[PDB]
């Protein structure tokens, strides 16, 4: 019926039951502790059970802090594992990694509809057969690294490049032409980051789209490694339920596994290879197999992954870069001249990048234009630096186009029309090749690099440098 | 020795941090009076700079002076020693005396024959005593003299209670006994009071190396960091911050307009001096260039216990960003730096005053010919 | 003048020859280090495996 | 101890400079390992002919190693030491050969083994 504390020994607590009575792995315990007298404190806390340890024991992981526990304290056996609401009603609000508001809206009514936490990942027989592309609107981004519907993006960057706009500008877009949601998580980052995050969403607009989620540095390892699967959870009920299209950004998966190891050691297990959990590649596997493409809808999942020390080799990036489709790099340097997103264009590599995927024109402009870039990059370095300058014909007008296509991968978005009066533009795919393929063939080279500026479709930019006095 | 203290009240030396809902974005500056902190790596009310380093460079001097420079503004300090001489303790509180800055400073300490767990605790009981203030609408400063020593009496701690080790002999949960600290210093919003708390933490490197394990735990939880080199120090740099390396995650938002119009220019000149300086027959504008660049790494520097008020810093930054010292000698730049001060001392009077009160540059012509009138009066060596 | 460009080109090709000399020799030091940094890396970590693998009993 | 009110105001500057001449001279130590010295530029030629000098110059006879070399010690108050450093900082002494510097006590002691040496 209840069990009892027995020991308590940090973050992790050990609860002995009766004969026959013992909770599943993975359930949800509850201490509900009222002080009776001057030398108690009250108690209201959260356990997930982990082991059975044998003679009525089971060892548990506390979700919150464990100070003014008692051994003798009564426990309570839930049920079930952890559930969260699914719905409507988590839409614009935001939550904990129990499933309970954070900010003062209001509660969630007890008469809902609450998911697990914990399930297994969908078979092979119901996948998706084919290879579908992701439409952003982008057009750096749709040109020379496609997304891909149910695939793993690994977003590269920090302050100062500005990839806030970049995911504000993502939900918007998703949002508006193919009817999705978005999800955000946030595992075990700065608490100062996320407020801002939530003040940028609430100025844009585009927090009546989006649920959020925050376990953060200040809490214990054991909320910080339960978080990811609550927004998993919220996004999963949309693909299976009304057959949309979901985005989820995950603010660092690293710290995810790292929060394992931290409770590693102390639930009795011996090290591997520079101190990590042994059970590694299998956690990250049953997280990661959850987000796929199935026949009714699909999560494409935006992910940023800190490398500590930049090192590329330690386990936790080496085992999740096997999950990852695409990168996508955002460069200091394009920012600084004035390139809006500043996503590095010889940088980002994707696997969709295929003739047998996105087609021959395509992969031929592509291929193109970053030969050109390299090029310009190889020159313009190592000549027309420290008075080596040269004015060799085909060596004009290589420069000529690749200045006049850098500035084309620039764009304007809708959530920076707050602080600027364009209202920003949506760009299929077939009109950023069909423009670019026009620039690369020298047709548009009779106009000045200003009037390949913060413009959508490549015909208004005709329109920019009629203006212009050209 | 100056009998007992006379309280009524008490915190919990562990408590949990404000959440996401209780916070607001940092705005106000903190003064420290450095040059190149206030110019290249502005530090928010509300923030947590960390500074690292080297045993030689003089972490505390500047701690010591962010210290002194608060005595115009309304902030209480607290002074936090972990595994220090206790020589060096009653040196830095003399100091502090003889500036008349314990009016508002309080020193919490654990020397280093005290047992471990003491110099575990006592972050905490700075924290906790800070928090207090917080809470209540006060803006309060706080000092760790190092946390490299009190990871080591955890360390000791956790082994000696018999727990299995990690990397380095450190236990498993090295990274939330910071973490957990640090999270405590927050910007309140209107709704909780409108107080801040902001945290300076201290960490030491051997041999320069900051791709060890502490240094990078406690580099991903604050919002910079300050990298003083020792190769930079005997150069004769001797702030010796590296600004290649130095961040502000909050820079810009904690600066006035003054500082803001006038510090990009500087920074982008300075980093294309010290790009193309590797390289360094020539072209005729490099040559000019890299002269800006090494006025900029004279202007730079400073020297001990001179903290200087935010309106002269604009002044000498902007008579340097638009090339007015490039007619003087990069070895007299200093003494420019001596003589244009002054020469406010006495002239100009309300330009400075303007700028103390709308935070705003003045009538730049003025500027410009007051500047022209100093030259008049400069013999150059 | 026609000696004087004969000359030059024998200097500079010397001049080459010795400086690849000497970067050589000091590859031929580093990898000496790198060796000995190797062995030590080996086997600080699988030291700091068994001491923590020992100590749950 | 090394600040400018404890020591004095020359004596902070003579060993500020020298500190700085040998730290500059540590970092040209590699390209001269690979290319040589008839790749710099002049000023860089001048600071290692007074950093080889000064770096030379740090050395002392002790009276407990006479036993060891023959030399019977050496004692040299703070003042003669500073005025040392400054002159040869002041390229007093360039001309001198550089291994005139090793092992003496004071400057006066390095012209006597200069002129001893037939220079
Ligand atoms: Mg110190």
């Amino acid at each position: 019926t209840r069990g009892r504390v027995i020991q308590v020994m940090g973050p992790v607590v050990d609860v002995k039951f009766e004969n026959g009575h013992l909770p599943a792995i993975y359930n949800a315990l509850k201490i509900q502790h009222k002080a009776r007298n001057e030398n108690e404190v009250d108690i209201d806390l959260t356990l997930e059970v982990a082991l059975h340890l044998g003679d009525d024991t089971v060892r548990t992981i506390a979700m919150a802090s464990t100070d003014g526990l008692i051994r003798g304290m009564e426990v309570i056996d839930t049920g079930a594992p952890i559930s969260v609401p699914v719905g409507e009603v988590t839409l614009g609000r935001v939550f904990n990694v129990l499933g309970e508001p954070i900010d003062l809206e209001g509660d969630i009514p007890a008469d809902a509809r609450r998911d697990p936490i914990h399930r297994p990942a969908p078979k092979f027989e119901e996948l998706a057969t084919e290879v579908e592309i992701l439409e952003t609107g982008i057009k750096v981004v749709d040109l020379l690294a496609p997304y891909i519907k149910g695939g793993k993006i690994g977003l590269f960057g920090g302050a100062g490049v500005g990839k806030t706009v970049l995911i504000q500008e993502l939900i918007h877009n998703i949002a508006q032409e193919h009817g999705g949601i978005s999800v955000f998580a946030g595992v075990g980052e700065r608490t100062r980051e996320g407020n801002d995050l939530y003040h940028e969403m609430k100025d844009s607009g585009v927090i009546s789209k989006t649920a959020m989620v925050f376990g953060q540095m200040n809490e214990p390892p054991g909320a910080r490694m339960r978080v990811a699967l609550t927004g998993l959870t919220m996004a999963e009920y949309f693909r299976d339920e009304q057959g949309q299209d979901v985005l989820l950004f995950i603010d660092n998966i690293f710290r995810f596994t790292q929060a394992g190891s931290e409770v590693s050691a102390l639930l009795g297990r011996m090290p591997s290879a520079v101190g990590y959990q042994p059970t590694l590649a299998t956690e990250m596997g049953q997280l990661q197999e959850r987000i796929t493409s199935t026949a009714k809808g699909s999560i494409t999942s935006i992910q940023a992954i800190y490398v500590p020390a930049d090192d590329y080799t330690d386990p936790a990036p080496a085992t999740t870069f096997s999950h990852l489709d695409a990168t996508t790099n955002l460069e200091r340097k394009l920012a600084e001249m004035g390139i809006y997103p500043a996503v590095d264009p010889l940088a980002s590599t994707s696997r969709a990048l295929a003739p047998e995927i996105v087609g021959e024109e395509h992969y031929q402009v592509a291929r193109k234009v970053q030969q050109t870039l390299q090029r310009y990059k190889e020159l313009q370095d190592i000549i027309a630096i420290l008075g080596m300058d040269e004015l060799s014909d085909e060596d004009k007008l290589v420069v000529h186009r690749a200045r006049r296509i850098q500035f084309f991968l620039s764009q304007n978005f809708h959530v920076a029309e707050q602080f600027t009066g364009q209202p920003g533009s949506y760009v299929p795919v077939k009109e950023t090749v069909r423009g670019f393929k026009e620039i690369l063939e020298g047709k548009y080279d009779h106009l000045p690099e200003d009037a390949f500026r913060l413009v959508g479709r490549i015909e208004e930019v005709v329109e920019k440098a009629k203006a212009m006095g050209v | 020795g100056l009998g007992p203290v006379e309280t009524t009240e008490t915190r919990p030396i562990e408590s949990p941090a404000p959440g996401v809902m209780d916070r607001r974005s940092v705005h106000e500056p903190l003064q420290t009076g450095i040059k190149a902190i206030d110019a290249l790596v502005p530090i928010g009310r509300g923030q947590r700079e960390l500074i690292i380093g080297d045993r030689q460079t003089g972490k505390t001097s500047v701690a010591i002076d962010t210290i002194i420079n608060q005595k115009d503004q309304n902030m209480i300090s607290i002074y936090v020693a972990i595994g220090q001489k206790e020589s060096t303790v009653r040196t830095v509180v003399e100091t502090l005396r003889k500036h008349g800055a314990l009016d508002y400073t309080i020193v919490v300490t654990a020397s280093a024959s005290q047992p471990a767990p003491l110099l575990f605790l006592a972050p905490y009981a700075g924290v906790a005593m800070g928090e207090y203030f917080m809470y209540k609408g006060k803006h309060v400063l706080v000092v760790y003299d190092d946390l490299s020593k009190q990871a080591a009496a955890y360390r000791e701690l956790s082994l000696l209670l018999r727990r299995p080790p990690g990397r380095e002999a450190y236990p498993g949960d090295i990274f939330y006994l910071h973490s957990r600290l640090l999270e405590r210093a927050a910007k309140l919003s209107d709704a909780k009071g409108g107080g801040s708390l902001t945290a300076l933490p201290f960490v030491e490197t051997q041999a320069g190396d900051i791709s060890a394990y502490i240094p990078t735990n406690v580099i991903s939880i604050t919002d910079g960091q300050i990298f003083l080199q020792s190769d930079l120090f005997f150069s004769g740099v001797r702030p010796a911050i590296n600004a290649g390396l130095s961040v502000s995650r909050v820079g810009g938002a904690a600066q006035i307009k003054a500082m803001k119009k006038v510090a990009g220019t500087l920074r982008l000149d300075l980093a294309a001096y010290r790009e193309l300086e590797a390289f360094a027959d020539l072209d005729k504008a490099t040559q000019a260039k890299l002269a800006r660049g090494a006025r900029t790494v004279e202007v730079l520097k400073q020297d001990l216990h001179q903290p200087i008020p935010v309106e002269k810093q604009v002044l000498i930054i902007y008579a340097l960003t638009r090339g007015f010292l490039d007619d003087i000698p990069v070895e007299d730049v200093r003494r420019f730096e001596k003589e244009f001060y002054l020469f406010l001392d006495q002239n100009g009077q309300h330009l400075l005053e303007h700028i103390r009160t709308t935070k705003d540059l003045p009538n730049e012509d003025d500027l410009n010919k007051a500047i022209e009138a100093f030259k008049k009066t400069f013999v150059v060596s | 003048l026609l000696d004087a460009k004969a000359s030059e080109h024998a200097a500079r090709m010397t001049a080459m020859k010795n400086a690849t000399d000497n970067a050589n020799e000091l590859i031929r030091t580093l990898t000496l280090s790198y060796n000995r940094a190797r062995q030590a890396a080996i086997t600080q970590e699988i030291t700091e495996i068994v001491a923590g693998a020992n100590a749950l009993q």
